[PDB]
């Protein structure tokens, strides 16, 4: 078998393949995650270079891993499918062996472990993908939002963004998001998620995707018109 | 058809004192109605103040002891010459036996020594690895002959204090090594009389804080 | 799992004051057929060990080759192969015992009963038995098959315990062995008159005697025996 | 040892791109243009054969349009040999699904499977990727008529109209201009051929330089029919639309 | 230069640079001395610490009751090779009821190290070993190099500044070989030998490591206050 | 385990499964639910060798749930039944086959039709208006053959099911401790708590 | 290119030496061993204020009697921790006892050099393994990707290691109490850290014979930080 | 063997005998048939002693690893399933193990029966072994959810006594356990010989037996 060590240390103590995998994430479309008091919202950019697209059948950016957990990403699209499939298999494997659905933290730890494994295994390259994993633990009303990256490190975030121009939207979130009082309602949480994407997106038409996840496996994706109403209200307040 | 097992007879006996332990076994080795050897040692000093005897099928018994002695050696290498405690040895032997759950070591194993508080300890095993610490145990051919005698003379079972008539039991004293060795010798002399596979010789290994000591006694050769 | 085809019967042996004696007949039986009459079942290993084998002859020939290869392998990169690092009876035995027990544990045994007789470096007598089950034991006298039932009782009258060994001379021990071989010829239907005898002494070394015959046999009394009860003529 | 001669086909550039995937796409950009147009009542697949000869046996020839099953077809852009390896795998996958569930495979599931195979060659194994871009035209009872594309990266996307191969930039602009949502198959047929006729590197677009196919519910009642156009039928539709 | 990228490549002069670089790791390692008489064999090792808060890296490893070694270079490689020796010593005992000859132990180490010098992908061992033991032919001392070369010696030393101790033993050859039935005097000669390789630092209680094996002496290691006697 | 029954009426599928679990000569449990929800509109009851039944059912459940998440779509009862059959047909020629018989009751939301599939451990699939496994059919099929109509209501289906259980309770030597009844229709799966 | 298991002309493995450079870039972790217990402390170093700092888990339990702190590529530590936990509990299964800290550390270090062309590269993380057993008492070990482990009375790893180690050189003595060690870790962490030390960006932990391995609450650490400030202002 | 365990208002009672047999020969008078997996988890043992000891001690290894990875005690449901999955690997290989996994977790007190077939049953009351039928007789007629800790402990004790008396392969002594939300509590070893005569006098039962 092909055993070649592709991810290796350089003289300065860097693993370039893992770092170049982060550059692939930087190229990917912007993804944002914001957790309110009783919900988490996942926002995703859709680049408008691709029109004549069939939005019914085109792979959505946010993917359900289980009925209570979702996963969005930034980076290589093909790479993300492999992590999502593995995560989905593990989610069912956990229910089958332990008789409880995975916690969001466990699922994140697994996906992060897969990414890490691909940084010190022979014949393979790292995943050019960073993920935002969000949801609610079974019989728990505390929101959960985690991030992973090609190196395999993961951590919990009150709010986070990844992908292209993520530096700008993170800048926005750092000054707008208050920890002492997070978005109390769904509206406020979605509004803040749309506002953050409007710093980067370009047009607020079909370029913004929003997915709201609430406790007890209550996951819904907002439509174009519903999002467009947020886009309208934000700019009308801005004209002042 | 090839039968991979055999029966080499013999009988073993372990008794735990207050600050000592004994492991005794007859020295006769047999197949069917023939004597192979009148003196074939069956109880071994395995190191770390532990004595061991695997009674039943001699080939499996020699293999197990040999493996446990090896396990003690590697325990020293791997854990900075740390002493293997009797409870740790017992657990280790369970895993040696269960590694063969589907092609068992056909032996009844006993180990004896001192626990980490200096008190006498005896551990008993079955062929597939179930074990337990006990105060006394006879294993092998004449085990059913000897055990009831030890229940009576070591644990004072069915013995009550005269005058009370079954109301007050005989109190559980602790026996001395000299008293224990008498029960061991009488146990084997009685077993030799009524069991054809038992006889020739008796070898006793006594374990104290000072070390392992041996005692040998002749038995009837018929 | 197999069955033995061509077989060798009893191997008998005993310790004496300065060494060990071992003996075995020269027959290779094919069931009830006394097929092969020139079979050597005592196989010397160096000048200090003799391995006596009973049971399946094809497996014996295999073991014979393992021992021959063992000597070859021991000499490799060994300047002291004919001195301090020469093969000992205890090394040869433990090797065979390891092989026998491994083969039985794979349910494919070497269908044999082996007695390794020899003298160690320190002059100590070595005599140990091993068989197809990997069962091992040692005794002042050892015998396989029928020898266990008929020879041991006779040899144990000479050396009944360990303390009788220094009192037993090579002449007495050899005489006992030779008498035992005669008794086996009387009573073992799978035995032969021709046999081999080996003596390993700590002083005189290895003496290997071939083409020995059972002699001084009692048959004359048979003429008087008539019928099976009531017949007089 | 062998390391000396390893090109390392599955590595990132400093910019975070996959070298071999990018170079495979460069290869595909020289391949004959293939166009897919999805309408309300069917799908059109049109493709240009590369500089043919008069001595090429066209009626028995197939380099662009392949049948995966009765409901799904693909247009190829790139190495034909590479495409046939993947096509046969996709045909097997569709049959495995049909054997397992006793239902025809949904279009996306088949597309995802092939795209995952392509992805694998970019992440592990040390082998070169498949120099192939597909346009998948198919139908199932969930989403109805569907167009997808996949490329050597293993990434796939859904489309109303799309082109792969040569001059996709020009072709996509022309499709984006004239395409409408309420469009029908007969109109889509005309759009596909007109787009090829303007983007082609050849002097003139003729029947012998084209492969053409439609997937229509224009089959007797609620069912779908695949039509791989014959040379004479391509010649007729070229006259009908007013190109020759 | 162009021929040191892997162990599978000879240089134009017939040299194996990866093996030579592995040999270099031994020279960087702390000094250890080996010497024997006809009755006993002794290892003396200068242990090295990382700093004042750290412990002193152990240098001597026991392989059997009658055999053991001291290391100089990559310690993990010594653990791998000593583990192999433990298994081989143990195979000889379990199968043949035979204590492994020290000479044969050297031949086994040579062959194990050699395989790593001729195959692609792997690397040579980066450690040197001094093996002592007492077998049927008396006391023995071996020097192992990861090139595969194993040498039986009366005395030797490996590690940094080992040339000083090696010269001393070369002078003292006729004296220390005759130290029979006197373990303390043989150790003294070893401690005096390793002292010739010291600069700036001296032999302290947690610095010095000594091992001995002999006729009626199992392989035992002396550390801590057990070696204060010899300081 | 022992008795599992199934009946497909006008607008629903009804599955009845015994509650008894026996080890040796002792009935360990009299409230065991011999069923697993494979998807919101698909229920599978099971009966066979001890241990194998639950392991197989949960394995099938995990696979269908995995499919549902991957495609964000519920498989038709027919597709699920075919998947289950293949697994059993695959299993029968394995080293140690799974000795499990199943009934799959589902409501096809596309066709708006209830569907009942009977599959035995060999992988023998049949679509039926009513079905059973083991000896259950010997007692109950005569009643079902007589009384069954395809336009029956759910309530009439339950009444005919009661008659089947009453016949089983009269003529079987075996005390199966009553049945848990579940209904599968357009609105999903629900349990009849009083039967 | 070149072999992964290649020796340099100086006699060092290139990859092992390069992994050590990655560890120098890691966040600071400090361990101090005393006769009343071993203290482990780490710099969390959150990359952003929105990152929930309590999810940063750089101090980890291996067993009840063994703890562990990490520095470097912390993702690499997860498989090492998993192996350590397995080795600890497996030995308890085989021997009905706690495993020696040294033996546990040795088991972890056996993984280190299992790389080649096994895993494709060495670990890019160093571990401070602290614990207690009956034989050798309270112990602190430093496990490197070279496969080497040194025992330490006190040790600092990470970006501010050489500065912290020099400080530990002066401050450590054999009669330190547990409370004194806690303040000493906090003091040195505060010295080498970029951002201002508080209960949210720094974490303490300890291992005692009685209570076993414990990670300190942010409320408990906050008091020790306040106690530190006052005693430094006292002179 | 005879073992039992049942849920009630104040947790779960677990009672076992202590006899071991090898044919008609009583090989052990006092064996521990309960394993303390953790302070809140118990495991009863019936069947092959070796199988019961090996696999339940291996379960404890796996339950301990769960705590280390998740920083949280394993549930009774999950623990029972891990064990049933082990049994399913050696499916048909000849293992003999009947066990009840007793404990307290978030859902309250938990009780699962698990056997060598891979069976896993949740319930309020179970009894395993050669004498389980005798124990069930006493349990079924005297069990309530509203039992006091004192009366519940006696019920499990008395139920084993019933089995020890009638079943030839059950006896020796009774080991009692009481599982609470603060963990399990050992309620001692009770010799059946002494307990029988005591219960006979105090309760008035076993009238047919002379004493
Ligand atoms: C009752 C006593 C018998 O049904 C009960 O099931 C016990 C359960 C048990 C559980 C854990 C520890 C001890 C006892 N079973 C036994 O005692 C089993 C019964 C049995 C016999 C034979 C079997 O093979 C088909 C299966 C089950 N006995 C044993 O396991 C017996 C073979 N082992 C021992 O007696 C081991 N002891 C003997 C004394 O030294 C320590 C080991
Ligand atoms: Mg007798």
């Amino acid at each position: 078998g092909y055993d070649r060590a592709l991810s290796i240390f350089s003289p300065d103590g860097h693993i370039f393949q893992v770092e170049y995998a982060l550059e692939a994430v930087k190229r990917g479309t912007c993804a944002v995650g914001v957790k309110g008091k009783n919900c988490v919202v996942l926002g995703c950019e859709r680049r408008s270079t691709l029109k004549l697209q069939d939005t019914r059948i085109t792979p959505s950016k946010v993917s359900k891993i289980d009925s209570h957990v979702v996963l969005s990403f930034s980076g290589l699209n093909a790479d993300s499918r492999i992590l999502i499939e593995k995560a989905r298999v593990e989610a069912q494997s956990h229910r089958l062996t332990l008789e409880d659905p995975v916690t969001v933290e466990y699922l994140t730890r697994y996906v992060a472990g897969v990414q890490q494994r691909y940084t010190q295994s022979g014949g393979v390259r790292p995943f050019g993908v960073s993920t935002l994993i969000a949801g609610f633990d079974p019989r728990d009303d505390e929101p959960k939002l985690y991030q992973t990256e090609p190196s395999g490190i993961y951590s919990s975030w009150s709010a986070q963004t990844i992908g292209r121009n993520s530096k700008t939207v993170r800048e926005f979130l750092e000054k707008n998001y208050d920890r002492k009082e997070p978005p109390a309602t769904v509206e406020e949480c979605v509004k803040l998620t749309v506002r953050s994407l409007l710093e980067v997106v370009q047009t607020g038409a079909k370029n913004i995707e929003i997915t709201v996840v609430k406790p007890d496996s209550d996951i819904v994706a907002l439509s174009s018109e519903e999002i467009n109403q947020y886009v309208t209200q934000i700019e009308q307040e801005k004209q002042e | 058809q090839f039968n991979p097992y055999g029966d080499n007879g013999g009988t073993i006996l372990g008794i735990a004192g207050e600050d000592f332990a004994v492991l005794a076994g007859d020295t006769r080795n047999i197949t069917d109605y023939s004597i192979n050897s009148r003196y074939e040692p069956k109880v071994f000093d395995c190191g770390d103040n532990i004595v061991m005897s695997a009674n039943g099928f001699a080939a499996d018994g020699d293999a197990l002891v040999k493996r446990f002695k090896n396990s003690v050696k590697w325990y020293h290498f791997d854990h900075n010459d740390k002493k293997l405690s009797i409870n740790s040895a017992a657990r280790n032997i369970q895993h040696l036996l269960y590694s063969r759950r589907f092609f068992p070591y056909y032996v009844y194993n006993i180990i004896a020594g001192l626990d980490e508080d200096g008190k006498g300890a005896v551990y008993s095993f079955d062929p597939v690895g179930s074990y337990q610490r006990e105060q006394c145990r006879a294993g092998g051919a004449a085990a059913s002959l000897i055990m009831p005698f030890l229940d009576n003379q070591v644990n004072f079972k069915n013995q009550y204090e005269p005058g009370t008539n079954g109301k007050v039991k005989k109190p559980l004293k602790y026996l001395s090594v000299e008293e224990v060795i008498k029960l061991v010798r009488d146990s084997f002399t009685s077993a030799t009389e009524r069991h054809i596979q038992v006889g020739d010789g008796l070898e006793i290994l006594i374990v104290t804080k000072d070390g392992v000591r041996k005692e040998f006694y002749e038995l009837k050769r018929d | 799992t197999q069955q033995p085809i061509v077989t060798g019967t009893s191997v008998i042996s005993m310790k004496y004051d300065n060494g060990v004696i071992i003996a075995a007949d020269n027959l290779g039986s094919y069931g009830s057929l006394l097929r092969f009459n020139g079979v050597e079942r005592l196989i010397p290993v160096g000048d200090n060990t003799v391995v006596g084998i009973s049971g399946d002859i094809s497996d014996m020939q295999h073991i014979e080759r393992l021992l021959k290869d063992l000597v070859t392998e021991n000499a490799y990169d060994n300047p002291l192969a004919d001195a301090e690092e020469a093969l000992e009876p205890s090394y040869i035995f433990e090797y065979l015992a390891t092989v026998m027990y491994q083969r039985r544990s794979k349910m494919n045994p070497l269908w044999n009963a082996i007695i390794v007789a020899g003298v160690q470096s320190n002059g100590d007598q070595f005599l140990r038995y091993v068989n197809l089950l990997g069962v091992t034991y040692s005794s002042p006298t050892l015998a396989t098959g029928f020898g266990a039932h008929m020879a041991n009782p006779l040899l144990r009258k000479v050396v009944d315990r360990e303390s009788d060994i220094p009192k037993t001379t090579v002449q007495v021990a050899e005489e006992a062995i030779v008498n035992a071989m005669r008794v086996l010829y009387y009573r073992d239907a799978r035995s032969s008159r021709n046999f081999s005898l080996a003596i390993i002494d700590k002083n005189t070394g290895l003496t290997f005697k071939k083409n020995l015959q059972v002699e001084n046999m009692k048959w004359d009394f048979a003429k008087d025996i008539k019928g099976y009860g009531t017949q007089k003529i | 040892g062998s390391r000396r001669y390893d090109s390392r086909t599955t590595i990132f550039s400093p910019e975070g791109r996959l070298y071999q995937v990018e170079y495979a796409l460069e290869s595909i950009s020289h391949a004959g243009t293939a166009i897919g147009i999805m309408a309300s009542d069917g799908i059109v697949l049109a493709a240009e054969r590369k500089v043919t000869s008069t001595l090429l046996e066209q009626d028995t020839s197939t380099e662009k349009l392949y049948k995966l099953n009765d409901k799904i077809a693909v247009a190829v852009a790139g190495l034909t040999a590479d495409a046939e390896i993947l096509i046969n795998t996709a045909r097997i996958h569709a049959q495995n699904y049909l054997k397992t569930y006793n239902e025809d495979i949904p279009v996306e599931i088949l597309v995802r499977r092939l795209s995952d195979i392509k992805q694998g060659y970019t992440q592990h194994g040390g082998l070169r990727p498949f120099g192939v871009s597909f346009i998948y035209a198919g139908y199932d009872d969930r989403y109805g008529y569907q167009l997808y594309t996949s490329n050597p990266s293993g990434n796939y996307t859904g489309w109303k109209a799309i082109s792969v191969g040569a001059n996709t930039s020009a072709a996509q602009t022309l499709l984006q201009m004239d395409y409408k949502d309420d469009m029908k198959v007969d109109d889509a047929i005309e759009l596909a051929l007109k787009t090829l006729s303007k983007t082609t590197d050849s002097s003139a677009l003729t029947y012998d330089r084209l492969e053409f196919a439609t997937i229509r519910k224009g089959a007797n009642d609620g069912e779908v029919y695949q039509k791989i156009f014959k040379p004479q039928e391509i010649k007729d539709i070229l006259v009908k639309t007013g190109i020759t | 230069n162009n021929y040191d990228g892997d162990t599978v490549t000879f240089s134009p002069t017939g040299r194996l640079f990866q093996v030579e670089y592995a040999l270099e790791a031994i020279k960087q390692g702390s000094v250890t001395v080996g010497l024997r008489s006809n009755t006993h064999a002794v290892l003396v090792a200068l242990k090295r610490n990382a700093d004042e808060l750290s412990s002193y890296q152990k240098k001597i490893i026991k392989c059997d009751e009658h055999m053991g070694l001291s290391l100089a270079g990559l310690a993990p490689d010594a653990r791998v090779l000593s583990n192999y020796l433990r298994q081989q010593c143990n195979y000889s005992s379990l199968v043949f009821n035979r204590k492994l000859a020290v000479e044969r132990a050297g031949h086994l180490l040579c062959d194990k190290a050699q395989k790593n010098t001729q195959s692609y992908g792997g690397r040579p061992y980066g450690v040197g070993l001094l093996i002592i033991g007492y077998d049927k032919s008396g006391a023995h001392l071996l020097e192992f190099q990861p090139s595969g070369n194993v040498t039986e010696l009366y005395g030797t030393a490996i590690g940094a500044r080992s040339q000083g101790a090696k010269t001393y033993l070369e002078r003292t050859l006729d004296t220390f070989i005759k130290i029979d039935g006197n373990p303390d005097e043989l150790i003294k000669a070893g401690v005096e030998a390793i002292s010739q390789s010291l600069r700036d630092e001296s032999l302290t209680v947690d610095n010095l490591s000594i091992a001995i094996v002999g006729k009626d002496t199992p392989f035992t290691i002396y550390d801590g206050e057990a070696v204060a006697k010899y300081i | 385990m022992d008795i599992i029954l199934g009946i497909r009426v006008q607008d629903s599928v009804i599955l009845a499964s015994s509650k008894a679990v026996t080890r040796g000569i002792s009935v360990l449990k009299d409230s065991d639910d011999k069923t697993r929800q494979l998807s919101p509109h698909t229920l599978m009851s099971f009966a066979g060798e001890a241990g194998d039944t639950v392991q197989f059912a949960e394995y099938i459940q995990a696979n269908i749930q995995l499919y549902s998440i991957r495609e964000d779509y519920e498989l038709s009862p027919q597709a699920v039944s075919s998947f289950v059959r293949q697994e059993l047909a695959k299993s029968i020629r394995s080293r140690r086959p799974y000795q499990v018989n199943v009934l799959i009751g589902g409501y096809d939301k596309k066709k708006n039709k209830p569907e009942l599939y009977q599959i035995d451990y060999l992988g023998t699939k049949v679509e039926l208006p009513y079905g059973a496994h083991g000896y259950s059919g010997f007692y109950t099929f005569s009643l079902l053959d007589h009384h069954y109509r395809p336009d029956m209501t759910t309530e009439e289906g339950l009444d005919l099911l009661k008659l089947c259980v009453q016949e089983l309770e009269k003529r079987m030597p075996m005390d199966f401790k009553g049945v848990i009844v579940k209904i599968v229709d357009k609105d999903g799966i629900r349990q009849v708590d009083d039967f | 290119d070149r072999g992964v298991s290649t020796f340099s002309p100086e006699g060092r493995l290139f990859q092992v030496e390069y992994s050590l450079e990655a560890i120098k870039l890691g966040s600071t972790a400090i361990g101090i061993a005393t006769k009343e217990g071993v203290v482990l402390g780490v710099e969390k170093r959150a990359t952003s204020p929105l990152l929930e700092s309590d999810s940063i888990e750089k101090i980890v339990e291996i067993d009840r009697h063994i703890g562990c702190a990490m520095s470097g590529l912390t993702a690499d530590a997860r498989s090492m921790i998993e192996h350590a936990r397995t080795a600890a509990v497996t030995h308890n299964l085989y021997y009905d006892e706690d495993i020696n800290v040294e033996s546990l550390t040795q088991s972890v270090c056996d993984l280190a050099l299992r790389f080649g062309e096994l895993m494709s590269r060495p670990f890019g993380v160093a571990l401070l393994i602290a614990g207690h057993d009956a034989d050798d008492g309270y112990q602190l070990f430093h496990a490197e990707p070279s496969g080497t482990f040194y025992r330490y009375n006190a040790k600092a790893i990470g970006s501010g290691s050489e500065g912290a180690q020099a400080e530990l050189l002066n401050e450590w003595h054999s009669s330190l109490t547990l409370k004194e060690a806690e303040l000493l870790v906090l003091k040195i962490l505060k010295q080498v850290m970029e951002e201002k030390l508080d209960e949210n960006n720094a974490q303490l932990s300890c291992i005692t014979k009685q209570d076993g391995f414990k990670i300190y609450d942010n409320e408990k650490t906050a008091e020790l930080i306040k106690e530190l400030k006052e005693k430094e202002a006292a002179e | 063997t005879t073992t039992l365990a049942f849920k009630f208002q104040h947790g779960v009672i677990a009672a076992v005998d202590s006899r071991a047999s090898a044919g008609s020969y009583i090989s052990a008078l006092r064996m521990n048939k309960v394993i303390e997996i953790n302070p809140y988890l118990l495991g009863t043992m019936s069947g092959c002693a070796a199988d019961c000891q090996y696999w339940e001690r291996l379960l404890a290894k796996e339950c301990r690893l769960y705590y280390l990875r998740n920083g949280e005690r394993i549930s009774v449901s999950a623990a029972s399933k891990l064990l049933s999955n082990m049994m399913c690997q050696y499916r048909g290989m000849g293992l003999s193990m009947g066990s009840m996994i007793c404990g307290w977790d978030k859902k309250g007190p938990g009780l699962y029966y698990v056997d060598e077939h891979g069976t896993r049953l949740s319930g309020n009351m179970f009894s395993t072994g050669s004498g389980n039928t005798y124990a069930y007789g006493v349990l079924d007629s005297n069990y309530k959810w509203d039992l006091s800790v004192e009366d519940a402990l006696y019920l499990g004790k008395r139920s084993i006594l019933a089995a020890a008396h009638r079943d030839a392969y059950s006896g020796g002594s009774v080991n009692l356990y009481h599982v609470t939300e603060d963990g399990w509590i050992y309620h001692g070893n009770h010799d059946v010989g002494e307990l029988f005569w005591k219960v006979k006098e105090e309760e008035g039962s076993f009238n047919n037996v002379i004493g």
